[PDB]
C-alpha cells in the first residue's frame, strides 16, 4: 500500500491509499502487460479464526466469496474544521492503517501538533490479536515500565506506516509533511 | 519553537511516498488541472515509479472532498474472480496456505484500480485521460533512476518473489540481481499498456488487450481471473463513513473498508477521555487508546465485510451510546486480557 493527498487552489481535497497488498504484491506480471498482480485475496478470512498475513481474523463477514471484494483497513482520512477541510491524511501498513491514522487526528486534535510534528511522532498498535501493545522506537523508558505495569505486554517491532498529509490553515494557507520513515518521498507544492 | 515543520505553499500541494510522482501532480495542478485530476495522474505515475504499491493490477479506495463540503469516497477494492470459492485457500487437511493466498496466481483479485480513476475523472475531474496518463507513459517508455527506496525494496521485498517469474525478472532484475541504486529502470511493455489506456480509455484493460495478457496469464498457471471478470468489475462510488470527535468531523472509508467505521468507533470511545490532559507519549493516553482498540479490532472480527453480501452494522459501530459502553469498561491503570474481549453486543444499539 501506499498513499497520498492532494489540495488545489480552490480548495478541493483528495486522499487516494491504494494497494497490490503486499510488496510487489505476488510479484506477478501479467504477461507481456508489464502490470504487477495483487494479491488482495489475503484480506479474506482463509477459515474462521485462523490470521492473515496482519495477524487479522474472520469469520463469516469477509469469507472468501465469488465477486466478492475482501475486507480492508485502508483509510484515505478528510478531518472537517470550522467547516472546512482541515486534514488530509491516510498510510499504508495493513491492519496498523487504522492506528496510525488514528494517531494523526489525536495528534492534531487532543495535542495540537503542527502536521509535521504529528506525523515525526512515534507510534503504538494493539490490534486484540496478538494480544501486545505494539510500539516503535521512541517511547520513554519511564513511559514503558508504567504501561507495563498496567498490565500492556509492549512488543517494540518495526516502524509502522508512512502518512503523506496536508493540512489546511484559516487562511488557505497549506501546510504538508512527508514520512521520516519512508526516504525518498516528497511533499511540494506551489 | 518547533523542531518538525510542515512544508508550506499558498495554492496547491501534494504529498506522496515518491518524489518524482509528488512532481507530476504539482505540475498537474501547475497546468490547471483539479486535486482529482492531479491525483489521478500522481497514482498512475506511481504505477510506474512506485511498483512496490503504485499501480494498474491492484487496488484502493479514494476519499473526494469537494471546495463546497461535498464529500464522498470511491471503492475500487478488486474483486474476487466468479470461480473463487470459500475453501480455495485450504489445503487438503483444513488448514489455509498462506502460500496460496500471496504468491500464487490463486491470490489475485481482479484489478480495480484503473476503473476507480476513471470514474473519479469523468465524474470529478477536468482534464482527459490522455493527458493524466501522459507523464506515467514517459517514465515507463523513457525510464528513470533507481533511488535508494526503490533498490532497497527490490532487495529486500524483490528477492523473494520477482525472480521467480519470468516476465517479472526480465523487468525487474539485472545481471542476476535486482537493479541497484543509480541503474535505469524503463518498463517499455508497461508503457505499451499505458499508451493503450490513454488511447481507448478503460476498456482496454478491462475489455481489451491488457485484459487478454490478464486472462492468459492466469489460465496458464491455474489463475482464476477471466475475461468475463473484468468485464464484470466496476468501481463503486459510496457514502463516507464519518463521524463528530470534539466538534470535528471526520471522514474515511465505508466497507468494503473497516478503515472509517473503526478510526470513528475509537474516537467516540476516546472522547470520554480527557485526552489533551495526558498528553502525547504518557502513560496515560497510551493506555486509554490500546484499550479502546482492542474493542473495535475484536469487532472488526465479526462484524466487516462487503456491504454487497452482508449487512454491516455501522450504526451501532459508531454510536456514541455504545462508545460510551465500552469506554466505562477502560480502566487507566490495569489493561484487559484480549481473552476477555469478545465483539461487542449491538443489539441495544441498532
Amino acid at each position: 500500500t501506499t498513499h497520498y493527498s492532494v489540495v488545489d487552489k480552490d480548495g478541493n481535497a483528495v486522499a487516494v491509499t491504494y494497494t497490490l497488498n503486499t510488496t510487489f504484491g505476488t510479484g506477478i506480471v501479467a504477461g507481456e502487460s508489464g502490470i504487477l498482480l495483487n494479491n488482495q485475496m489475503d484480506d479474506f478470512s482463509a477459515k474462521p479464526g485462523v490470521p492473515n498475513v496482519y495477524g487479522l481474523v474472520g469469520g463469516d463477514a469477509n469469507a472468501v466469496g465469488p465477486n466478492k471484494r475482501p475486507l480492508s483497513s485502508m483509510s484515505p482520512t478528510i478531518v472537517v474544521k470550522d467547516g472546512k477541510t482541515w486534514l488530509v491524511t491516510g498510510s499504508p501498513g495493513g491492519s496498523r492503517i487504522i492506528t496510525t491514522v488514528l494517531q494523526m487526528v489525536v495528534n492534531s486534535i487532543d495535542y495540537g501538533l503542527n502536521v509535521a510534528e504529528a506525523t515525526n511522532a512515534p507510534r503504538f498498535h494493539h490490534q486484540w490479536l496478538p494480544d501486545e501493545l505494539r510500539v516503535e522506537k521512541g517511547f520513554s523508558p519511564d513511559t514503558l515500565k508504567l504501561l507495563e505495569a498496567k498490565g500492556q505486554k509492549v512488543a517494540l517491532k518495526e516502524a509502522m506506516g508512512s502518512t503523506q498529509s496536508i493540512m489546511v490553515g484559516p487562511d488557505g494557507e497549506l501546510y504538508g509533511a512527508s514520512d521520516p520513515r519512508s526516504v525518498d518521498d516528497l511533499t511540494a507544492g506551489y | 519553537e518547533d523542531v518538525f515543520h510542515p512544508v508550506r505553499a499558498k495554492q496547491g500541494m501534494v504529498a506522496s511516498v515518491d518524489a518524482t510522482a509528488t512532481q507530476v501532480g504539482v505540475d498537474i495542478l501547475k497546468e490547471g488541472g483539479n486535486a482529482v485530476d492531479a491525483a489521478v495522474a500522481v497514482g498512475y505515475a506511481l504505477a510506474v515509479t512506485h511498483p512496490q504499491a503504485g499501480n494498474l493490477g491492484g487496488g484502493g479506495f479514494m476519499l473526494i472532498r469537494s471546495k463546497n463540503g461535498n464529500t464522498t469516497a470511491i471503492d475500487f477494492r478488486e474483486m474476487a474472480p466468479a470461480k473463487a470459492t470459500r475453501d480455495m485457500f485450504l489445503d487438503d487437511q483444513g488448514n489455509p496456505d498462506s502460500k496460496k493466498s500471496l504468491t500464487s496466481h490463486l491470490a489475485s483479485g481482479t484489478p480495480g484500480t484503473v476503473a476507480g480513476f476513471s470514474l473519479a475523472l469523468d465524474k470529478y475531474g477536468t482534464m482527459p485521460l490522455n493527458k493524466v496518463v501522459q507523464p506515467a507513459f514517459k517514465l515507463a517508455r523513457d525510464g528513470f533512476i533507481v533511488n535508494d527506496a526503490l533498490a532497497d525494496d527490490l532487495k529486500t521485498y524483490g528477492s523473494e518473489v520477482l525472480p521467480n517469474h519470468e516476465n517479472s525478472k526480465a523487468i525487474f532484475w539485472k545481471e542476476g540481481e535486482p537493479l541497484k541504486k543509480g541503474d535505469t529502470l524503463v518498463q517499455a511493455n508497461l508503457a505499451k499498456s499505458l499508451e493503450m489506456i490513454a488511447e481507448n480509455g478503460p476498456d482496454e484493460f478491462y475489455k481489451g488487450t491488457i485484459a487478454e495478457q490478464i486472462a492468459q496469464e492466469m489460465q496458464k498457471n491455474g489463475g482464476l481471473i477471466t475475461k468475463e471478470d473484468l468485464a464484470a468489475y466496476k468501481a463503486v462510488e459510496r457514502t463516507p463513513i464519518s463521524g463528530d470527535y470534539r466538534g470535528y468531523q471526520v471522514y474515511s472509508m465505508p466497507p468494503p473498508s473497516s478503515g472509517g467505521i473503526h478510526i470513528v468507533q475509537i474516537l467516540n470511545i476516546l472522547e470520554n477521555f480527557d485526552m489533551k490532559k495526558y498528553g502525547f507519549g504518557s502513560a496515560d493516553a497510551m493506555q486509554i487508546m490500546a484499550e479502546a482498540e482492542k474493542y473495535a479490532y475484536a469487532d472488526r472480527s465479526e462484524y466487516l465485510g462487503d456491504p454487497d453480501f452482508v449487512k454491516v452494522p455501522w450504526q451501532a459501530l459508531t454510536n456514541k451510546a455504545y462508545a460510551k459502553s465500552i469506554a466505562d469498561q477502560i480502566d487507566i491503570n490495569k489493561a484487559k486480557p484480549s481473552s476477555e474481549i469478545r465483539p461487542g453486543k449491538l443489539a441495544p444499539y441498532e
